[PDB]
């Protein structure tokens, strides 16, 4: 696939605290289908637990 | 490499036991000055880690900005160094680095990516705690 | 016969309407505080440690009452549950506004009290702040007449109120602080300098005494 369903890239790393899209693209592509890809999980601590 | 002065006082003390170690420091500041990004001139006490770097700048006519660290440079001491640094062109020389805690190290190198990606393009201005505004390009920092 | 259904029913709201009783024990009024904020002359409200806790108490009270199916089939329930949905829903917005205006009210109070020519420079900030000075020390004033859950929350209309305190608080901020950043870049010292420090300087623009001692921080 190509699109942001089937073939996705929509992916979003992990900066320094920014990134409440993480739960934001989970209940919209989960709910939906998608390739979304999370980077630099490891520096991050808190939302990880 | 080559530089000019920048004005600073000297005289209630001169050359601080200039050793190859202090020499072969001073050879790493000054060639990483070409390229300035900070330095990791990792010494122990009685050594002479970082008060040579007060006489070095004070040489380049700077007001040396250092942490001595012994219990201090918490969350927001990194959080400010940057603006500390700009006022005067200053140099951030780390007395024994190795007491430096560790969680603002985190957050502030997330953050020092962020400023050294903005500097590294050769620019006016640099981006910490999401600030970014111009300065004096004397600003170094240097792990001992 | 169904004579255990019918002991079943009473029972089943029994329990539902005391729960009732109780939420309403609490919501039907409680007492609230304040603390004494002295640069306005005049106590801040706050009582916020137990109102907050109990409000997600009675919040998940009015779960506990939605997950029930007498609440609909006996629709005295549900009516309970939307007026102290709105209750605290509005208790609630109007105590965290009151408390961001009181905050930013004593903050810009103890600011623009007219103390330089910075505050001349810029006297749509002043005049503002001390319009909105009036406004809200009205309502400090008022506020603590009635100090009662649900509706010491209702003094002035407070929405709109507690709005334009915001918004007019924050624009007289916004103005000092563009005031302060085209100072900063126009002369790229004072970037560490506190900016307490950096306003006590632009008063003393004039008065070199009280910047002897920043003058270390000042400069190379």
């Amino acid at each position: 696939g190509f699109t942001l369903d089937n073939g996705k890239y929509a992916s979003v790393s992990l900066g320094q605290g920014q990134e409440p899209i993480a739960m934001d693209r989970l209940s919209a592509a989960h709910k939906n289908g998608g390739w979304v890809l999370l980077q630099n999980i490891h520096l991050t601590i808190d939302w990880t637990t | 490499a080559e530089i000019a002065y920048s004005y600073e006082y000297i005289g209630n003390c001169g050359c601080l036991c200039i050793t190859p170690l202090t020499d072969r420091c001073f050879i790493t500041l000054t060639q990483a000055q070409r390229l300035v990004l900070g330095g990791a001139p990792a010494g122990p006490a009685g050594t002479g880690k970082t008060e040579t770097t007060k006489d070095l700048a004070r040489a380049l006519g700077i007001q040396c900005y250092v942490f001595n660290c012994s219990d201090q440079m918490d969350y927001k001491a990194m959080g400010h160094t940057y603006k500390g640094l700009a006022q005067t062109g200053a140099w951030g020389c780390f007395d024994e680095f190795n007491r430096i805690p560790v969680a603002v190290l985190s957050v502030c190198s997330t953050q020092y990516k962020t400023v050294l990606d903005a500097i590294r393009a050769k620019k006016e201005r640099f981006t910490f705690e999401d600030a970014d505004i111009s300065l004096k390009s004397t600003v170094m920092a240097f792990i001992t | 016969d169904a004579c255990s259904e019918i002991v079943d029913r009473a029972q089943k709201e029994l329990n539902i309407e005391k729960q009732l009783k109780k939420i309403e024990d609490t919501w039907a009024g409680l007492s609230l505080a304040f603390s004494t904020y002295q640069d306005s002359d005049v106590m801040a409200l706050l009582v916020d440690d137990a109102v907050n806790e109990a409000l997600e108490a009675d919040n998940l009270q009015l779960q506990n009452l939605s997950g029930q199916k007498y609440v609909q089939s006996n629709p005295m329930f549900l009516e309970t549950v939307s007026k102290w949905q709105n209750n605290m829903g509005r208790v609630s917005a109007v105590l965290e506004t009151w408390q961001n205006v009181q905050k930013k009210w004593q903050n810009l109070e103890s600011i623009f009290i007219g103390s330089a020519d910075i505050r001349v420079q810029l006297p749509e900030d002043s005049k503002r702040f001390d319009a909105v000075n009036a406004d809200f020390q009205e309502l400090m004033r008022t506020a603590p007449d009635i100090t009662n859950v649900v509706e010491a929350c209702t003094l002035d209309g407070r929405q709109e109120r507690l709005e334009n305190m915001q918004s007019m608080l924050e624009q007289c901020e916004k103005a000092l602080q563009e005031y302060l950043e085209t100072k900063r870049v126009a002369f790229p010292r004072f970037y560490f300098v506190s900016p307490a420090d950096l306003l006590d300087i632009l008063s003393k623009g004039s008065n070199p005494q009280l910047i002897l001692r920043h003058l270390q921080k000042c400069f190379d």
